[PDB]
């Protein structure tokens, strides 16, 4: 498991 | 707050194919002030793109290169929206 | 967007520890209007929190549970700001 986590504001 | 008021849906929250953009929509219009967070986790790196449209909707697309099962998380103000995390089967091309 | 006018910095853009909040600030005051995107990519999923402060700064904190190399990207109106993406080694406790 690898992951890409993005926060937008 | 707000997460319970957000909705997401579209083909990319249901099933996808390796190397093909998997697309869905988020509607946060009723949720008030906040930050949206999207994550994709599974057997390969996701490339995630986001379009903030002028029409009350936010578009998301991701691409992953390896087939397998992936989780897609959508959070509003640090809280999962209804039905998140989503489990999406990604098929071979 | 004036991504080239944005600056970020802090310990969370340099080194982190698994399971411990990694913190940095962004200053977009000189950039004008625009949206920010903060992405963390690596061996486990990041929890990201953001604080729009009254003092002209934006506080970011992330936590990741697994040790390893993470890439932290900061984009303003969809362009990388100066020095983004940042490679951040996250060590295993001890």
């Amino acid at each position: 498991r690898v992951a890409s986590s993005v926060f937008i504001t | 707050g707000g997460a319970h008021k957000v909705r997401a849906g579209g083909p990319g929250l249901e099933r996808a194919e390796a190397g093909v953009p998997a697309e869905f929509s988020i509607w946060t219009r009723e949720a008030g002030a906040g930050g949206l967070a999207i994550a994709v986790e599974g057997p390969s790196k996701a490339e995630i793109s986001f379009e903030d449209r002028k029409d009350g909707s936010c578009g998301v697309a991701y691409v992953v290169q390896e087939p397998g099962d992936y989780e897609v998380s959508v959070k509003f103000n640090e809280e999962h929206i209804p039905d998140s995390p989503f489990v999406v089967p990604v098929a071979s091309p």
